[PDB]
């Protein structure tokens, strides 16, 4: 499908959740990236679409304190800035 | 609306 290669920070985030590799389809990236968030309970408990990452590598990565998963163009863009291919 | 529901609606490619 869309085979991407994650940048250094993102690859580290990925390994953190078991993804042991250098090349991924867009789907694997999102899957693990979602597993990281769910696992480290980084979402707001009441408004689950709010994710907090100020205190997190995810924030270093996306370069923002928090974000709304409901803003597809934003999420997709931030994620793309960290990929190649 | 839970996180997992929301997150799966992201562009998969």
């Amino acid at each position: 499908e869309t085979l991407v290669r994650p940048k250094p920070l993102l690859l580290k985030l990925l390994k953190s959740v078991g993804a042991q590799k250098d090349t991924y389809t867009m789907k694997e990236v999102l899957f693990y990236l979602g597993q990281y968030i769910m696992t480290k309970r980084l979402y707001d408990e009441k408004q689950q679409h709010i994710v907090y990452c100020s205190n997190d590598l995810l924030g270093d990565l996306f370069g923002v304190p928090s974000f709304s998963v409901k803003e597809h163009r934003k999420i997709y863009t931030m994620i793309y800035r960290n990929l190649v291919v | 609306e839970t996180f997992s529901d929301l997150w799966k609606l992201l562009p998969e490619n």
